[PDB]
């Protein structure tokens, strides 16, 4: 599962 | 077209989806999880929570991995065109 700050 | 200056440590902004880390079943999108206050989307107003990423500076992201992604998203200058 990924989420990412960009 | 949402026009944005990155700042200090980007664009402000998080995500989630892409190939193989489907957002909602079935789809390959990347969505806008989160808007971090006072970056420069915030501040910018034009892009919200729930909105479809579709292209940076036109590489298109309808579906590609996550991590294509990030780096699409790392690797534009201080100028950036979205979706």
């Amino acid at each position: 599962r990924r989420e990412t700050q960009v | 077209e949402i026009k944005l200056i990155k700042g200090p440590k980007g664009l402000g902004f998080s995500i989630a989806g892409g190939v193989g880390n489907q957002h909602i079943p079935g789809d390959n999108s990347i969505y806008v999880t989160k808007i971090i206050e006072g970056g420069a989307a915030h501040k910018d107003g034009k892009l919200q929570i729930g909105d479809k990423l579709l292209a940076v500076n036109s590489v298109c992201l309808e579906e590609v991995t996550h991590e294509e992604a990030v780096t699409a998203l790392k690797n534009t200058s201080d100028f950036v065109y979205l979706k």
